[PDB]
């Protein structure tokens, strides 16, 4: 019943153990909340359906059906590169997927407020994997050179040197020609997915989803405004 | 599961042995031709050791066991052929037809009749056929027959010859490492009557091989490192003629016969000394064998080479006696002055340098007992021709100052200065002898017995120290004149001056410090006969020790020479002779474990060791026989130096838990001397375990017990990096561990390892393990230092010059007649081979290769190259002749 | 023969060892303590004797005294400061100022003086232990061995031949050349032969994160250095600890230079180190500061270059003395094949040339095995070879 | 516990019997030797009496301390957790050997005296940089190289498994091993089969992550790293991609290249320091071999230099056979057209094409992999 990392009640005269102090926080829920990512869903996706179908193939399948790749005798993918202009749904899709398949959506920023939960110094980034394999069905997410070396240091671990599975990384950025060529090793990246700016139809449905919570007046013709 | 198809062997042997009771009676042909077709087929289908899962040997006796139990017993008309077909098939699977109670019923198939010439169907196969079965014969069957029924019926008579041809089948099939299974047949066969099987396999071994003598020869000395006293009695005398009858290697005779000298018969190695004086083959091995007969494991040989051929081969004896002893001098005369040895190194006291500036100031320690150790700045550094001209003024100006036992001590250092000498060691003493002093003359004439030690030529049979003894009137003229004669003539065994010193024991003079070292004087000379020495001791023991209940002047000195007079035999007769001799009160029965275990230095008889600790374990002993129990642990200190690493781990594993940890007086007061008797070898296992109880001085005891373990802890020769440990303890030892009782003791401790850079082979293991006295001269000091009252007055006779059997250092010596060769050597770690493959890799310390008189070291095995072939002695022995030959182009 | 009979008579006593050694008491594998059979000195007496009369005697630091009276000025770790007093057991002699003293928690009076602070990262770089490197093993540069050894040990082993002649021996010496030439390997024979405090220093270990941080470490190093009488201070790869001063614009490499200036001050000026000898070694000496290169700090200036022919043959006889070879090979042929070559390369050729005999099934190398080493190590690795821009030391 | 290290007859002999019989009598001597002590000295229980006498010495508020010096006569200066250090004394149940500066000890609540010592809760980074299990399959997974694999077993594995061969030769194994070539050439892939094969304690570190933002934190990380490597066992230290310390500059580093330099100097010490090194092997790998300092590459620091070429086409088909071994290949395909598609394809390229083709089949829910899968697959993999 004595758990490591648990508060206690303590008497003061002989320091006799008194009572178990409930629980305090997870070291990931704490910092994770401090970040406050805007959680998302499929129901707020504006017209990105084939992108959904691609990312399901990379992430959804080696969770619900890990044997399905043993059906083909091929290894499961590990990494996802997402690209396109900003403001194009990268964050909400990335949060959305781990939200639906219930993976521990853990992005990193390289901030220093986050740092105190990782460790006292965390001379590597690899100390994160302690919490990551502790939330083992997890997804690491990264923004747009330190991100570039960081991802490489991830993939060098999970190239076979990490045995814990269901830990998959997603980097979201722009301008794919200017990143690393060793990152552009063809055995390195499993899939790169482009995010185009919206056409007139995909400008209409985001007006639809986004127009839900407003108090409207009858008769609008959103198509014109989408044009 | 692929069953069926090829089931001929679970069907037709399921048929024809089942149709054998239906085909023994009323079917005369099917009884014998199907038994023959059962014999050649179970024979042929089980000779190969690749399919040990035979198709009948684990298949037919599911019914063939009940068929055999109603076929061999229940037939009752067994003829002369049907037993040669019956018992040749039924005796083969019976180790696996039967389970673990086969052992009472191997004979219900085999002893009906052994079918013919059983090796005819045991020719190809190694051990599955019957050799395992014959091991089951000799394991249990021959043990129950030949426990008290050796001379018996078929269970011994044919079993000798069947135990002959199977033993030749070990050295018949492959000549693999299964040859060492034949000592497990000859030995497990008739354990105590080993001579009757060694007669059957000794002549067979004489016709066996000249190459397969060495690894089984080693295997036998492996089997002779330790045994019960009858098998160490028997296997070692059967061990002797194998390099004589079969082999003619013949040069490892004397040093490995020292083995077979004391337990079997003292005339046995004298008949092997005759066997030395029969093989007059050659100056080289003839020289090198008798080199060791003087100062390497024994003496008492210098009266047996004066035959009618005194030219050079029987004038070898003088060259053995002193001229190769002069080569031992010549080591220090030539070979040590070239490497580093200066006339006065002197600078370990200079190495005592830095305490004046480590933590303040100095000019503080001014004890007169410091000058006792300052005599060893002279004395210890000056062994092996460390001769000094007016560098002896630290003993000259302290020779006329105070400390009468220091007038004994500085005069007694000079014999340690002139060691192994006959030439001028009488001339150097007389320049300081004439001072008309009881204390200077007796220490100097005591050093006269030290100079000629090992010489035993005409120096003092009754010339000098007899003139020292007959001056008798008080102190050390009476005392220190009997010591050097037992010292130099300790290796002698002359009865005449033993009877010059027998009225010293039969004098019954009240000079008890003389009468106690009298037994220590006479015991060093003889170890065997002359029970009248023992009578002379025990008579004065009854006259004086009975009418008192006092100090260990009696106990440390008087029964010890009895252990010297009855050292070295496991016969357990001498325990009856001396243990029932001084039947008495328990403080004269202090001598109960003396002569018992002093006879038992190195053997295997740990049934004595259980009667060496079961009697008096603790008992709380309210200051009654803590002396008898510290002596009872003092006799635990043999049996451990030479069980070839067997009981040394069984001593360091035990005594650290038993006595020094969970003892009240034996461990805290005394029991550290096992680490000063077991070794001088040196290793960090104990070597870092003793300063845990030394650097923690634990002064609440009589702290000269721990400081008694200080210099003893420092007992190790072969100098090391331990100057940190000892000099740190003298650094805290300047202020603490008071110089009032320990100024002699810390520098005595420090100077002890570096006596000289060399001259440290003092540790009783020559060749590989044979003794070389080494105990009669060493042991009475650890007997002497039990407690107190001898760091000041009485023990200053012993604390200087107790052990002086330093049979030098090195083995790298050419000793060709020209002496122009240097060497071609390669020193290594000690070997590890017991049985291995092609030309057994000996050691693995290839990193070092030399050619000169360089160091010996403790765990070293040394070989060579260049096709020199080293044909002299080939094992060890440090005076190889080093002949050479080049039949290898 | 007695297969089970040796096995279970073996096994019941291998167990019966433990079955009564639990009844001895070695058990209850701890969390940080000692053997129960050992501690029994503090059993009934020191349990209430080294405890119940014994105080805590909290240690402090003296600020200063004042005249005519003790009236001492104490200082503690965090807390305030007092006017304090001695005990009777000590004299007011060794109660000098800036000293650590043991002080009771109640009367606040002084019990015993203490040694000052040592900063144990400096304590770690005392080696305490000697390597095995023989002067026999650095053969080929014997004049450098002599010219160094006459500086290093000869006053320490004989402080009379310099005194009675009336000269003060030098104190400082650098050792330099291309890498792998035997600089560090040469220093190991000194640390072998020596006896006093041999305190080694690698300069990159002084690279600190704070300001002045390594500079105080220098000071402390010379503090405990001045405690010892004779002491040898080793400096490896001092180009990290300083090239020179070149500052321009934004202050670049400021921090290293101040520590180097402290190293200057501890070496020369105002009643110096006395009997403290130093020994630097660099790879590229051309980067070094001239005031550092001023004599009185770096007097002896030993070069290490490649051996001519005979030193190289001697190095062959060093690394090659202890390996199974063909008897009738010659090394002078191989030294002819190695003009511009270090002894590390020679050793590497020895170790590869053994591996050729290890390749198929040979016990001793041959001459052509050595030739198989030569082209691979010398000529096939000749793209790298690391030497020539270090011959000019750039 | 370590009672008798001798086993050398290894047969059914009276030697091995008499061993135990001797040690049988000694162990019975220890039994009935200690048996009389409680028979005639009950006086206690001695199993918990003296033990709870120790535990009645030491109080339950056991404060956790840390050493900073030692005076031998069981008292020293010990630092508090607050920092206000004391000069307490040390007990006799402290088994005074495990006492080094900086260690955690056990103190009294009252007089803060040194009660006991404390076992240290390992280190987060040791586990982090410490590789736990074998990553993947053996050397049979690789294919095609077959020469330098003998080189790697030669310098690494054979010293481990057969320490007889160097001793009959009079030789020590080569020290440093380095790996270089084009990218994606199986450099890390060989090290995985090494990490499969070995039993030694294995460490792996990228060359990129050496660099720090604190001054000297890099070289400190090096010193504690080699501390960790030495303090464990026959250990294998691997470094990948050591060029990245010289290629890329990062603005997190406060220092410029003249801190990178000092890092490489401290590492350069740790290759070829005067201290006794021990049984640690060094495997290095990168692709830019011409860029770094050759002073680290000198013999004495690295002995073996191993290039990885591009695959020849008959080895390519083998690598296709490996990356198509367990997969349901529909017989529509011909691998030889897939070989010569790129002249200089890597072994990463083949597996990329194969796995991506499996992704294409799993788009269409299929089980076997057809020809057009490869046709559009190499369009995806190569051309972009
Ligand atoms: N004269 C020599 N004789 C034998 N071996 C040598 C000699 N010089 C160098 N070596 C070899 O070179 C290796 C490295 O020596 P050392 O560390 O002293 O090189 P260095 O000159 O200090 O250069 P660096 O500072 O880069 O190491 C050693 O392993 C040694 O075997
Ligand atoms: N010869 C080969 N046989 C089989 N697979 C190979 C081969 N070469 C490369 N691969 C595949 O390429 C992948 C990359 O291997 P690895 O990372 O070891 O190459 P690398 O040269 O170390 O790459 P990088 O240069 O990025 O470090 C491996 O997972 C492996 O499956
Ligand atoms: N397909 C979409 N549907 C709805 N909102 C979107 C979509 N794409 C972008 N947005 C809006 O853009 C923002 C998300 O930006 P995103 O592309 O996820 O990250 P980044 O801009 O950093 O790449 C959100 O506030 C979101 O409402
Ligand atoms: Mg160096
Ligand atoms: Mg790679």
């Amino acid at each position: 019943d004595v758990t490591p990392n648990c508060r206690v009640a303590l008497r003061n005269d002989s320091y006799t153990l008194h009572k178990i102090l409930p629980n305090k926080v997870d070291p990931l829920v704490s910092l994770m909340m401090v970040e406050k990512v805007p959680d998302s869903t499929y129901e707020m996706i504006g017209g990105l359906d084939k992108q959904i179908k691609e990312i399901k193939e990379v992430i959804e399948l080696p969770v619900k059906h890990p044997e399905l790749f043993e059906a083909l005798g091929i290894a499961q993918p590990k990494g996802v590169l997402l690209y396109g202009p900003p403001g194009t749904g990268k964050t909400l899709l990335a949060r959305a997927v781990a939200h639906h398949t219930d993976c521990t959506f853990i992005r990193v920023s390289g901030s220093e407020l986050v740092q105190k939960f990782i460790g006292e110094g965390a001379r590597m980034v690899r100390e994160l994997f302690v919490m990551a394999r502790e939330h083992a069905p997890s997804i690491i997410f990264m923004d747009e050179s330190e991100v570039q070396r960081t991802m490489l240091e991830l993939l060098n671990q999970l190239d076979g040197f990490e045995a814990t599975k269901n830990i998959k990384v997603i980097m979201a950025t722009n301008r794919i020609d200017i990143l690393d060529s060793a990152l552009l090793r063809p055995g390195r990246i499993d899939r790169k997915i482009e995010f185009p700016p919206p056409n007139e139809e995909a400008r209409l449905d985001i007006l639809k989803i986004h127009s839900r919570k407003m108090n409207l007046t009858r008769g609008i013709n959103l198509r014109k405004i989408a044009e | 599961m692929e069953e069926g198809g090829r089931d001929k062997a679970p069907v037709q042997p399921q048929q024809s042995p089942a149709a054998a009771p239906g085909g023994t009676d009323e079917k005369p042909s099917g009884k014998e031709r199907r038994d023959a077709g059962d014999k050649d087929k179970e024979q042929e289908l089980s000779e190969e050791d690749k399919q040990l899962q035979d198709e009948l040997e684990m298949l037919v006796e599911r019914l063939g066991e009940k068929d055999t139990s109603l076929y061999r017993p229940a037939l009752e008309e067994l003829r002369r052929q049907i037993r040669s077909s019956t018992t040749s098939m039924t005796s083969v699977p019976k180790p696996l037809k039967f389970l673990r109670p086969h052992y009472g019923k191997l004979k219900e198939i085999y002893e009906n009749m052994a079918p013919g010439e059983n090796k005819r169907f045991a020719a190809d196969i190694i051990s599955v056929l019957a050799m395992t079965m014959s091991g089951e014969r000799e394991c249990l069957k021959y043990r129950l027959v030949g426990s008290q029924e050796e001379l018996a019926s078929w269970g011994h008579e044919y079993v000798r010859h069947l135990a002959g041809e199977v033993a030749k089948e070990w050295q018949e099939l492959d000549d693999a490492e299964k040859v060492q299974r034949e000592p497990l047949l000859t030995l497990v066969k008739e354990i105590v009557p080993y001579n009757m099987a060694h007669n059957a396999e000794h002549e067979a071994c004489d016709l066996l091989m000249e190459i397969e003598q060495v690894d089984m020869l080693e295997k036998d000395i492996d089997e002779n490192a330790y045994a019960k006293v009858c098998l160490y009695l028997t296997s070692c005398v059967n061990y002797v003629p194998e390099p004589e009858n079969s082999a003619l290697l013949r040069c490892a005779l004397g040093v490995f016969r020292k083995f077979s000298r004391f337990p079997e018969a003292l005339r046995l190695a004298l008949m092997l000394n005759d066997m030395e004086l029969v093989e007059d083959i050659f100056t080289s091995c003839k020289d090198v064998v008798v080199q060791k007969q003087m100062a390497f494991m024994l003496g008492r040989h210098g009266v047996f080479l004066e035959l009618s051929e005194d030219v050079e081969e029987y004038e070898d004896l003088t060259e053995i006696m002193s001229n190769v002893q002069l080569n031992s001098n010549f080591l220090a005369l030539a070979r040590e002055l070239d490497i580093m040895e200066p006339k006065v190194p002197d600078d370990i006291y200079k190495t005592h340098l830095e305490n004046n500036r480590f933590g303040g100031s100095g000019s503080q320690v001014d004890s007169a007992r410091m000058n006792l150790a300052s005599s060893f700045v002279n004395g210890f550094v000056n062994a092996a021709f460390g001769q000094d001209k007016l560098l002896t003024d630290d003993g000259n100006k302290w020779l006329y100052k105070n400390k009468d036992h220091g007038m004994l001590s500085a005069a007694a250092s000079l014999g340690m200065i002139l060691l192994w000498d006959v030439d001028g060691g009488l001339t150097q003493i007389d320049k300081y002898l004439y001072s008309s002093e009881d204390y200077i003359k007796s220490g100097a004439l005591l050093a006269c017995g030290i100079v000629n030690s090992g010489v035993r030529n005409e120096c003092d049979p009754a010339l000098a120290l007899l003139s020292d003894y007959v001056l008798h009137n008080s102190n050390t003229m009476r005392l220190g004149s009997i010591f050097g004669l037992g010292l130099a003539y300790a290796g002698s065994n002359r009865e005449d001056v033993l009877t010059l010193l027998l009225p010293v024991m039969g004098d019954s003079k009240s000079s008890m410090e003389v009468a106690g070292v009298t037994a220590l004087a006479c015991g060093m000379i003889a170890v065997g006969s002359c029970n009248g020495d023992v009578t002379s001791t025990i008579l004065q023991t009854i006259m004086e020790k009975s009418e008192t209940e006092l100090k260990d002047t009696y106990a440390r000195w008087l029964p010890l020479g009895l252990g010297l007079n009855h050292l070295g035999k496991g016969e357990a007769i001498e325990a009856i002779l001396a243990a029932l001799e001084v039947v008495s009160e328990p403080f004269r029965s202090f001598a109960n474990t003396l002569v018992d275990v002093c006879a038992y230095a190195g053997s295997g008889n740990v049934l004595k060791v259980q009667q060496l600790l079961h009697i008096c374990s603790e008992h709380f002993d309210s200051k009654e026989k803590e002396e008898d129990k510290d002596k009872k642990e003092k006799k635990d200190k043999d049996k451990k130096e030479a069980p070839a690493d067997m009981g040394a781990h069984q001593g360091v594993a035990v005594l650290g838990i038993a006595l020094i940890a969970m003892g009240e007086e034996i461990g805290a007061e005394m029991a550290l001397r096992t680490f000063g008797h077991l070794l001088r070898y040196g290793e960090p296992t104990l070597r870092r375990a003793v300063p845990l109880a030394l650097a923690l001085i634990s002064v609440s005891n009589p702290r000269l017990n721990i400081l008694d373990t200080l210099s003893k802890f420092s007992h190790d020769a072969d100098p090391e990096v331990s100057y940190n440990s000892i000099f740190a303890m003298g650094m805290v030892g300047s202020g603490t561990n008071n110089a009032r009782l320990a100024a002699m003791l810390r520098q005595l401790a420090q100077y002890h390892a570096k006596d000289p850079n060399n001259l440290f082979m003092v540790r009783l293991a020559q060749g590989l393990t044979h003794l070389g006295k080494g105990t009669l001269t060493l042991c009475p000091y650890h007997s002497d230092r039990q407690l107190m009252s001898q760091v000041a007055v009485a023990g200053l006779l012993t604390v200087l010059v107790s052990f002086l059997d330093v049979r030098n250092i090195i083995l790298g010596k050419s000793h060709y007649v020209l002496y122009g060769l240097v060497a071609a050597m390669q020193p290594r770690m000690l070997v590890t081979f017991d049985e291995e493959l092609r030309p057994l890799p000996v050691s693995v310390r290839v990193g070092q290769a030399v050619d000169v008189v360089g160091q010996a070291g403790k765990p070293k095995t040394i070989t060579g190259f260049q096709t020199h072939t080293t044909p002299v002695l080939l094992a060890h022995g440090e005076r190889a002749e080093l002949a050479t030959e080049e039949f290898l182009p | 023969t007695y297969s089970r009979q040796i096995k279970q008579v073996e096994d019941d006593i291998q167990q019966l060892l433990k079955k009564i050694n639990e009844l001895t008491g070695i058990k209850e594998s701890d969390t940080g303590l000692a053997p129960p059979a050992l501690w029994d000195l503090a059993a009934d007496k020191q349990t209430l004797q080294s405890e119940q009369p014994l105080q805590v005697a909290r240690c402090t630091k003296i600020i200063n005294a004042d005249s005519e009276d003790p009236k001492y000025i104490i200082n503690v770790k965090q807390f305030a400061k007092f006017v304090v007093d001695l005990s009777d057991q000590v004299a007011p002699t060794d109660i000098e100022e800036g000293m650590r003293v043991g002080v009771d928690r109640n009367k606040y009076q002084i019990h015993i003086p203490l040694p000052p602070k040592i900063d144990p990262t400096v304590t770690m770089m005392q080696v305490e232990e000697k390597p095995d490197v023989t002067y026999s093993d650095v053969g080929g540069c014997k004049e450098q061995i002599e010219k160094l050894r006459e500086v290093v040990e000869t006053p320490l082993l004989h402080p009379e031949r310099f005194v009675n002649l009336g000269i003060e021996p030098p104190k400082g010496v650098l050792l330099f050349g291309p890498p792998g030439t035997g600089k560090t390997l040469c220093a190991r024979a000194v640390a072998n032969r020596t006896d006093a405090c041999f305190i080694r220093v690698i300069g990159s270990e002084l690279v600190q994160k704070y300001v002045g941080e390594g500079a105080r470490m220098v000071r402390e190093l010379f503090e405990m250095a001045r405690t010892k009488k004779a002491c040898l201070i080793f400096f490896d790869e001092i180009d990290a600890i300083g090239g020179a001063r070149f500052d321009d614009g934004a202050g670049g490499d400021n921090e290293v230079q101040r520590t180097m200036l402290e190293l200057i001050n501890q070496l020369d000026g105002f009643d110096p180190r006395g009997n403290i000898k130093v020994l630097m070694a660099t790879n590229r000496p051309d980067t070094l500061d001239p005031a550092l290169m001023r004599p009185g700090r770096l007097d002896r200036k030993i070069e290490f270059s490649l051996p001519d022919l005979e030193g190289r043959t001697h190095i062959f006889k060093i690394h090659a003395r202890s390996m199974s070879v063909e008897r009738d090979i010659r090394f002078e042929l191989l030294a002819r094949l190695c003009p511009n070559s270090t002894g590390a390369e020679i050793r590497s050729v020895c170790t590869e040339a053994g591996m050729f005999a290890i390749r198929a099934r040979r016990k001793i190398a041959t001459e052509k095995d050595f030739l198989e080493a030569v082209n691979k190590v010398i000529k096939s690795y000749a793209k790298f070879s690391a030497t020539p821009r270090y011959m000019t030391y750039n | 516990a370590s009672k008798l290290p001798l086993v050398t007859p290894h047969t059914q002999c009276r030697l091995k019997l008499l061993k135990l019989e001797r040690i049988k009598d000694y162990l019975l001597m220890e039994e009935e030797f200690i048996r009389n002590q409680e028979q005639m000295k009950p006086l206690e229980e001695k199993q918990e009496e003296e033990r709870s006498k120790v535990d009645d010495l030491r109080g339950t508020p056991m404060s956790v301390g840390t050493l900073e010096e030692i005076i031998d006569d069981n008292h020293a200066i010990v630092s508090t957790s607050v920092g206000s250090e004391h000069y307490v004394s040390i007990l006799s149940f402290v088994d005074k050997d495990l006492l080094e500066p900086g260690c955690s000890v056990l103190l009294n609540h009252k007089v803060h005296a040194v009660i006991g010592v404390l076992m240290d809760d390992t280190d987060p980074l040791v586990t982090v940089m410490k590789v736990e299990k074998a990553p993947q399959e053996t050397y049979a997974d690789i294919g095609g190289l077959d020469n330098q694999i003998q080189e790697i077993k030669e310098s690494v594995e054979l010293p481990l498994t057969h320490p007889e061969y160097y001793e009959e030769m009079g030789i020590k194994p080569p020290k440093g091993v380095i790996l270089y070539g084009p990218p994606g050439t199986g450099k890390t892939l060989l090290a995985k089969a090494v990490a499969n094969q070995t039993s030694a304690t294995f460490l792996r570190v990228v060359g990129s992550e050496l660099i720090q933002k604190y001054l000297g934190d890099g070289p400190k990380l090096v010193r504690e790293l080699f501390r960790v490597a030495e303090e464990h066992a026959p250990s294998i230290v691997f470094i990948d991609e050591i060029d990245a310390i010289g290629t890329k500059r990062y603005d997190s580093n406060s220092g410029g290249e003249r801190e990178i330099q000092r890092t490489m100097l401290e590492l350069l010490n740790q290759l070829d320091g005067f201290d006794s090194r021990g049984d640690v092997k060094v495997i290095m790998a990168t692709n830019r071999i011409e860029t770094l300092d050759p002073a680290l590459i000198r013999p004495g620091r690295i002995d073996r230099k191993i290039e990885f070429p591009l695959p020849d086409e008959k080895t390519k088909k083998r690598i296709f056979q490996i990356h198509t071994s367990r997969m349901t290949l529909a017989d529509d395909v011909t691998l030889d057209d897939l070989i010569m598609a790129k002249d200089d394809l890597s072994g990463a390229d083949i597996k990329a094409i194969c796995t991506e083709a499996g992704l294409m089949a799993l788009r269409e829910r299929r089980m076997k992999v057809t020809n057009e899968d490869f046709k559009k697959s190499k369009e995806n993999v190569l051309y972009k």
